């Protein structure tokens, strides 16, 4: 519990590590590793209304939890050079399990108002869909 | 003896981090090395150097020119067409070197110490493999931190071609020892690794002690009735 | 071309596993042809025996003599100094070349495949690693079980010399790609290293799955009405 | 008396069973096998003779042997067995240590603590 290598929003999983340098054979020491899963159990499949029904399967793979794709700035010489740092990230697409804070989620519905019908909009999670 | 003809490509650490891609076009078994003819096909910047005519196996002179320019015509496909119309044959010669397709890209691997070496509490080794990339051309460096090491501190083998699964394909490997010490107290350390066949041209990979294979795992299942919004 | 005579230390596969030992002092270059004598300064029983010249570089030749003497007074401490005559540049050259002291052991390493190779379902790689040994003299096999595979099945690099402080060592590496089943069922696998300074001139090392596998596991599954998590 | 190797309960054809008498004084031991109750002919087993211990002043000896019984017996439960028999032991009895048989804990918790997080 010291030191942060995963905190994903999508599946809402958190990894951390610490060294335990222990107290009995004190040249050698351990390596710990705690992960924190939270699952809703009101959610949907696909994030839309009607969908499917709720999701009662939840999958976590370690090996697309810590990938990282993004690029990076290197100083080789005298230089900045750009370069990757993952073998796949071949290509959002990712299934997400739970929201996030910090994001909108919004609906699309057809209501009627005497004559035609319209393509009202309409928000899932009210705190984060102000326009500001 | 016999007279043959020869172009080579550019080199990779000049076409990568620069971009000045000169060619070389070198002919030997001559005897009477200042009558020799040298043509490329493109020529604007036409001032194609020759140099000193050096020896060869058993004293025979050499000639060969250098063309000089930079990667964006090389790079987008163009071809050179060096030949040699020199006297001392009555029939003149002919070659070429164009950028090779039918590319493949590496895959990168970055291996943490061994378990016996952190006993001994001296130094201990970080082994760096690239596998699986189709030219025999590519480079390794290394990084502590943000720092980049002087070439003379690591071990770096040549590039050979592995056992085919169908297709040729090659392999190469590179080693280097830091001090036991500060691998414990909490350094980074990277392998980086350019290839002409990937996107970005490079890639990397950064290991450390806290990011390897566990001893103790902590798992944590919460159900939340709640909400589903992760705070 | 130059003339010139160099003799060489016999092989060491032939030296630990069969029963060649076979120096081979031989001249390259010759003015005149086929005419040339050698003599050796032990006469442990047995004629220096010869074979029949070479190709070489545009008129040159290429004899050659090797000493059967494979009872191995190598390994004791002897001299072998040997000693050339042909019709040629009239001062007759003599070549010695004996076994080196100063000794050093290699250290032997085989690391596990990396975790993204494994999660993929294809042929998972292995590396084995050997540095500090005193001659660049050395041979790598592997097995399965017990079964030495053929070794057109991996790749080994060469013997180079790293970097260090003061006292010249070599290192060397290799891989092997294996299939997923064969790893996954629990198959082992072995890499075996031979050199001369080895007291039984053999070390192995072996490696499976459940290498590395954690040795403590913690599951905690909290239940609804206790959800009590922080930022 | 020891368990066999896991790596011959792999092949699933037969197993070995060692049993190892170490630290006696007089050069003068038997040893006999038994399955289950029941005694086994001596042309079915392999025991060695005895040898001087290496050991720092005073002096031992050991003595060896083993028995290559079917897998699937011990994969049932049947018992084997070692007897020993000396000069200076009381009676001169057995050792029965063998069977075909990880840690695991189950533990129900309130914590209706002071105050934590997951
Ligand atoms: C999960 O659910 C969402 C929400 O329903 C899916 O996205 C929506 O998919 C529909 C059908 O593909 C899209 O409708 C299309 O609208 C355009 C006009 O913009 C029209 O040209 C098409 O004929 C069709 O009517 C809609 O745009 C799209 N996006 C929204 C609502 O933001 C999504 O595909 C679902 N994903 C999975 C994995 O099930
Ligand atoms: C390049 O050389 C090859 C043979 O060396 C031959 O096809 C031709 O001379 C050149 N190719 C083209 C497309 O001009
Ligand atoms: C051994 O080799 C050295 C180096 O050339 C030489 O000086 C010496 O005379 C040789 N000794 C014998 C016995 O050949």
């Amino acid at each position: 519990e010291r030191i942060v290598l995963v905190d994903n929003k999508c599946k809402c999983a958190r990894i951390t590590s610490r060294i335990i340098r222990s107290s009995e054979d004190p040249n050698e020491d351990i390596v710990e590793r705690n992960i924190r899963i939270i699952v809703p159990l009101n959610n949907r499949e696909n994030i839309s209304d009607p969908t499917s029904p709720l999701r009662t399967r939840f999958v976590y793979h370690l090996s697309d939890l810590c990938k990282k794709c993004d690029p990076t700035e290197v100083e080789l010489d005298n230089q900045i050079v750009t370069a990757t740092q993952s073998n796949i990230c071949d290509e959002a697409t990712e299934t997400c399990y739970t929201y996030d804070r910090n994001k909108c989620y919004t609906a699309v519905v057809p209501l009627v108002y005497g004559g035609e019908t319209k393509m009202v909009e309409t928000a899932l999670t009210p705190d984060a869909c102000y326009p500001d | 003896c016999h007279p043959r003809l020869s172009l080579h490509r550019p080199a990779l650490e000049d076409l990568l981090l620069g971009s000045e891609a000169n060619l070389t076009c070198t002919l030997t078994g001559l005897r009477d090395a200042s009558g020799a003819t040298f043509t490329w096909t493109p020529s604007s910047g036409k001032s194609a150097v020759q140099g000193p005519p050096e020896r060869d196996l058993c004293g025979c002179y050499s000639v060969s020119s250098v063309l000089p320019g930079c990667a964006q015509p090389w790079n987008h496909g163009e071809t050179f067409t060096c030949t040699a119309a020199h006297p001392e044959l009555k029939t003149p010669l002919t070659a070429n070197i164009t950028k090779s397709g039918n590319t493949f890209r590496p895959e990168v691997h970055l291996l943490p110490p061994p378990s016996e070496e952190l006993a001994l509490n001296e130094l201990v080794t970080l082994t760096c493999l690239a596998r699986g990339f189709s030219p025999k051309d590519v480079l390794v460096r290394w990084l502590q931190g943000s720092q980049e090491l002087p070439r003379e501190k690591y071990l770096t083998w040549a590039s050979r071609q592995e056992p085919s699964q169908g297709t040729t394909t090659y392999a190469v490997t590179s080693i280097l020892r830091v001090a036991a010490e500060d691998w414990k107290k909490g350094e980074t350390f990277s392998c980086m690794v350019g290839h002409e066949a990937l996107p970005l041209a490079f890639t990397q990979k950064t290991i450390d002690r806290l990011a390897g294979k566990p001893t103790h795992i902590n798992v944590s299942v919460v159900m939340a009735e709640a909400d589903g919004t992760c705070y």
